[PDB]
């Protein structure tokens, strides 16, 4: 009860190295990939990222004692050797619920990630999984809508959907991005979007581009009979302008709407999540920029915090990679992530990446996007991999199809088809996969001639990011 | 090169850049309201000298523009010597207050003439 | 003029690798760090990046014979490789005008920086620098008030402003917090701060904050004679939020708040940035979360773009690292984009880190503010690198003296004048340092106790981030 | 009647460089100049919001520099701070905030920004106690020839309808183009309930405006201390004189250029007054203020040669 | 760096004739055919229009030591006799990009068309032509709409 | 433990932590100035020395930091015996005002040397 003031610098593990402390269900855990520099005791190097993400500076400050200390400190409770490793640790940190700001996704970055990352004492940090407790999950509102709510809006059960990026990425007219759109979603693909970057730009101004894109998905569902959606973007340089976006296309009545939410930002995010809900609007999320922060495993943040970080904010959609398309993607970890964005509970298991038992209350869950160099002859291993439960997009395996969007859509959609009408009369999709596509063939042309052209295309290259 | 002061400097509108009006000076300008057939009256002053802000700030108001009326405008006047008279007057009873003298026109309903008169001990 | 469509793959430098180019001045030009996987030729690794940073994917589409491909894709024209390493180049990249957002930084990353670093054919990527055209700079409103205006409001010239971050950086009451403040300031600090993370939480609820910070900086400025600061922060979980706490600061007619622009975000931040302008609001910007980012030389973003961006999107100081204190940053590299922060222009100098000449058409200069382990000792050494142009802040240097906040001030206040003095006096900060401070010692009591706690206390730790 | 300003021309003058100044600098520069007994400074007609002073900075260190200059002097001061923008919504954001920080007056390049925004502007005046101040920057490409175009008095008429307090209405004797009988005719035109036609004047036609307030006519560009006899004879009492130059080019500096015009006019005033005449004796009763104030005699010398001698494009 | 102020009148050609000027990629360009009065020669009529066009008035004033003029001022850059005419001539202006208010048509005919037309010093001016920077383009919405989009 | 004073403890910016300058510290505070090449000029103020709020209370509005020029900047000076004198010549004139010396960088149109450099008496 009070000790004198002392001023002066003394070591961190002193307050803040706690390895018999108990974790709290309501506090928030960290598991840090500490690389030390030489000389810095493993001890010290954890002890330093708790008290410099939560509570402490680097000299003794007055100011302690007018506080519990003890009670909003954050704590370095265990650390793990890591196997095959000179000097790099699993350091495991505790965080009070006290220390976060209700709903913020912002906030909880800002502290657990905000500072420790540049310190001189380490070469090296990568943030690999937080445990977020059901008290703080309770004060956000995640998804707008979530699986279930999306597929009854939609009317659409029992199949993987299908979408389709718009290509040229830059430099296509509003109207000609309206007649890509009615030709590939009239052959049978549920949804087109917009490229991440098409924002609003000298060659195709926003809102030409969400007016024309209307009048084709319209054509295409009356057409077919099947509902309908295109993913107008809302991204943009200020709140206001993002605002105003999803505002036209409240207007026009369609389904759905995108947002890149780490170039935009978790602030802004937040926000437009907010408006989705209060207005119905479906709300795809893409990961633009991603890769910046969570491609190497010595340092950043991986994937898997960042897309529990979309959960709590809110998206509908998130892309989750493909595994077997032209970015990476190791199939073990990303199931792992698929588990945590789409199930209410998610056990610890290692083997997938995953440090921490996560539950999450009841928040919606997300669908997983595939998409970025997948082709028909994918289309069994995709279907094998995420199930039902995802969306399978198509940019260059629709547009670069030899006699068009509307036929490179057929082919996609009797790809999928085939591969679950297999599966469900109890084919096995790994191993048959190839005569199940080849059979297909035998009645749909349009099939044909995406197999003859994509054959031999495959993406196969060592990976980055392994457990 | 000279440096124009700062502390009491305290100016009062139209000819107080000038020299002090010499009594045949001050005679002139009350020569000059007459001659336009303007209406003379005297108002008079003892606590706030110069303008202020206290009961409102938006723009055009300000406080202190109002002085007191010294009886009535005179009507009819057509004698300087009137006018020197009340402000004798107005002098005498107010020895510590800024008196100034204006015209109106009543068919503009505009002051034409304005100057202070009379400045009390210290000014 | 129309060659037919032929539906397949081809290798992307067949369009996308352009050496004989010649940049145009409307431009933006990017600076990669490519570390191709083994068997990918330079060459294709470049025309990769180029490619689908643009315009290109990884079919060919049929679609690109509506527009013309050739004034809209983004071009690799030149190829330089790194000395002392195995597989690694500097590879250029050329974007034209066209393809990006007005004032939008979050669509300026999103193309540039979106999805090219999760590439499977690549090892890693780091984006070095931007030249930023001035057609495109003439789009954005930049700092709201920038270095001039700032010390016009402020009246404050001739030396380096002094900061102070209160401690606990978590756990402090309203109240308390108040009191520290009032205690820091009245020392002679121009400035005191909220704690990136300080928002809103169950300790501390922002408004009650505010208000108390609003009583001890006026008490503060009228005891001194000296205009105060505080910056209030405004970092929130949506954009509403952020809106209500600038309003308030507007309110209590306080000069300065403060953002997390990675936390919050750049669509955020920029919205927060002309609310400053409109409203007479000094904008202190917080680096939170950059060292995810740019800590290590071969993957991320280097901080000089992250740098160039907030200049962009707009802050009036901006944190640059101490060199000499807690957290990495080496001397060159600092000074090079503290020009890039403060000046009109800055010429191509690789020895300090700038790939590009780089103009600025009048944009505000941002103030430089270093902060993080420092104390009286490296005084001469931040005058010495910063100059007068910069705000030094001391948080456990000040609330860590043994006497207090007001002589922790008043220590750090005496050893910045003396600085001043002697530098002004023609004497060499670098040689004389020491004799300064210890010679200003015999005259204050303050300083004197200051230098006894902190004389042996130093940061001195390899660099991982260096030219 | 709102500033309590009686019994002379007003004395204006535009801040110099015209462009290129920082926004604490045009304060620093407006506080010395009313503080010497000028009662109005003002933008210059094209500084908006621009790279080198943005509008919001300039609007407030104004607002502080002539409230210092009030309260030395006891006199109630004025700064025109221009709202002339790219869009209304602009242009209305800078009414507001100098309606915000109380002061008394503001200016709009009618023009230049155009009808349907003056109008706009003029209503909101009106709605919240603000003068405003009219510059007519552009009407010499219209109104210069007297074959082609449209003449000042036309563009003067549209604009005491759509509505200004004060309107420039060109000097006579200074560095721009006007004749002595075609201003006295539309300087009557702005001013008074009732014009007579009058072709020695340049008046065409019968003018009445039923009580529509008269607009105070500005004289201003190319004058300086010894055209105030001859500016007071043209213009009376019912004007704004405007001394840019003539007070920033003052050996001194501002606050002496200021107390030199200041003294210039009321000497012309007080003259007048005592029943000499301008016209005659102008010379003489500068030259006899010059006695007895340094100022003045220090801006006598530098631009006693100074004259601006034309033959005029624009005649009767 | 910093001479003595000098209070007077000056000619306008010591500060804005300037005719050894490279003209800057970010400047505003005008041509003027300019007509002088009798004695004015184009040197002096063409700095004129550029002076007051832009930063200068009619005497020397103390406060250009505060900025820097020779980075502001517009400037008279190239004078081209008319063929066929007496006394007439295109005289070409470059104006600095910071002078002009962004997204502002308004603030940009201000400054180059404001008070110049009416000097005595001319009998007539006409303005010909603007060379718009790229830079100073995209300050502008430009057409709602345009053509490829209204077909 | 010493406890930082309250009263009477007004301070002037820059250098005003220091001890009084010696005629010598002053001295070489004026070279530098003069050896960056920046234009020194004269402020003084008589009635409000230090900050207040009187007309307006918006963000970054203060009264008080305007004081007034003692003739003009002193354009081409290269001689500190000038500023020095000009030093003498406000104090003679204006023994209870504060003075201070500025120093004016015109490129970037920024005061980049502004400190105290009398004090009337009392303070
Ligand atoms: O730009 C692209 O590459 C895409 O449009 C795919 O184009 P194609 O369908 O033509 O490949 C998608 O955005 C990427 O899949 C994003 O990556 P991720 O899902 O990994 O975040
Ligand atoms: O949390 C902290 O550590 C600080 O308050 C400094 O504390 P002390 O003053 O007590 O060291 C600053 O935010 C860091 O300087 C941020 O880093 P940077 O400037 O490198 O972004
Ligand atoms: O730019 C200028 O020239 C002025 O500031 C005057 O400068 P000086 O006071 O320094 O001459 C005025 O706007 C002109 O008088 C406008 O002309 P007009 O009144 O004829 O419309
Ligand atoms: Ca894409
Ligand atoms: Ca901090
Ligand atoms: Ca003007």
């Amino acid at each position: 009860a009070s000790v004198e003031f002392k001023a002066g610098v003394k070591d961190y593990k002193l307050t803040y190295y706690t390895p018999e402390y108990e974790t709290l269900d309501t506090d928030i855990l960290a598991a840090f990939r500490v690389s030390p520099q030489p000389g810095v005791p493993p001890e010290e190097a954890g002890a330093a990222v708790a008290a410099e993400s939560s509570t402490g500076t680097w000299t003794t400050v007055w100011t302690d004692g007018l506080t519990n200390l003890d009670r909003y400190k954050g704590r370095c409770y265990h650390i793990e050797p890591v196997a095959g490793e000179e000097n790099q640790y699993i350091c495991y940190v505790a965080y009070p619920l006290d220390l976060f700001e209700e709903g913020s996704v912002t906030n909880m970055f800002t502290s657990i990630v905000g500072n420790v990352f540049g310190f001189k004492a380490l070469r090296a940090l990568r943030l690999e999984d937080l445990r977020i407790p059901v008290a703080y999950v309770k004060t956000f509102q995640g998804p707008p809508h979530g699986i279930q709510v999306e597929r009854d809006k939609l009317n659409k059960y029992g199949r993987p959907l299908l979408g389709c990026t718009i290509k040229p990425k830059l430099g296509l007219s509003a109207k000609n991005y309206g007649r890509a759109v009615y030709e590939c979603l009239r052959g049978g693909l549920d949804f087109t979007k917009d490229d991440e970057n098409v924002n609003s730009q000298p060659f195709m101004r926003w809102r030409d581009r969400f007016l024309f894109c209307a009048e084709a998905l319209y054509k295409a569902q009356a057409e077919t009979g099947e509902i309908k959606g295109h993913y107008l973007n809302a991204t943009a340089g200020t709140c206001e302008d993002m605002m105003k976006r999803a505002v036209f296309a409240r207007e026009l009545g369609v389904p759905i709407v995108m947002h890149d939410y780490l170039t935009g930002g978790f602030t802004a995010n937040t926000t437009l999540s907010h408006y989705c809900r209060d207005n119905g609007l479906l709300l795809h999320i893409h990961r633009a920029m991603h890769a910046v922060i969570d491609r190497q495993k010595n340092h950043g943040m991986h994937f898997r915090v960042l897309a529990k970080a979309l959960r709590l904010s809110g998206g509908d959609h998130i892309h989750s990679g493909t595994v077997v398309g032209k970015l990476e993607g190791e199939r073990d970890i990303t199931l792992g992530f698929v588990d945590l964005l789409r199930d209410d509970y998610t056990e610890k298991d290692r083997s997938r990446g995953i440090y921490f038992t996560q539950s999450w209350v009841s928040t919606p869950g997300v669908l997983p996007v595939a998409s970025g160099g997948i082709h028909v002859w994918h289309m069994p291993a995709l279907t094998e991999i995420f199930g039902d439960d995802s969306v399978l997009q198509f940019g260059g395996g629709t547009l670069g199809h030899p006699w068009g969007n509307a036929p490179g859509a057929v082919a996609n959609r009797v790809a999928l088809e085939a591969c679950v009408q297999a599966r469900n009369e109890g084919r096995d999709l790994a191993r048959e996969g190839n005569t199940i596509i080849r059979e297909a063939t035998k009645w749909s042309p349009e099939l044909a001639a995406a197999c003859e052209v994509w054959k031999e295309i495959k993406f196969e290259f060592p990976a980055m990011d392994t457990v | 090169m000279q440096v124009w002061p700062i502390l009491n400097l305290k100016k009062y509108e139209t000819l107080s850049y000038l020299p002090p009006l010499t009594t045949d000076q001050l005679a002139r300008q009350v020569d000059y309201l007459l001659n336009n057939k303007w209406v003379p009256c005297l108002e008079f002053e003892t606590d706030h000298g110069f303008v202020y802000r206290e009961h409102h700030n938006s723009p055009g108001y300000y406080d202190g523009r109002y002085w007191t009326m010294w009886k009535l405008p005179m009507f009819g006047c057509t004698d300087p010597a009137q006018v020197l008279n009340e402000l004798e007057e107005c002098k005498k009873e107010y020895p510590n207050a800024f008196i100034r003298i204006i015209g109106f026109d009543s068919n503009r309903e505009v002051q034409c003439i304005s100057f202070i008169a009379y400045k009390p001990a210290g000014y």
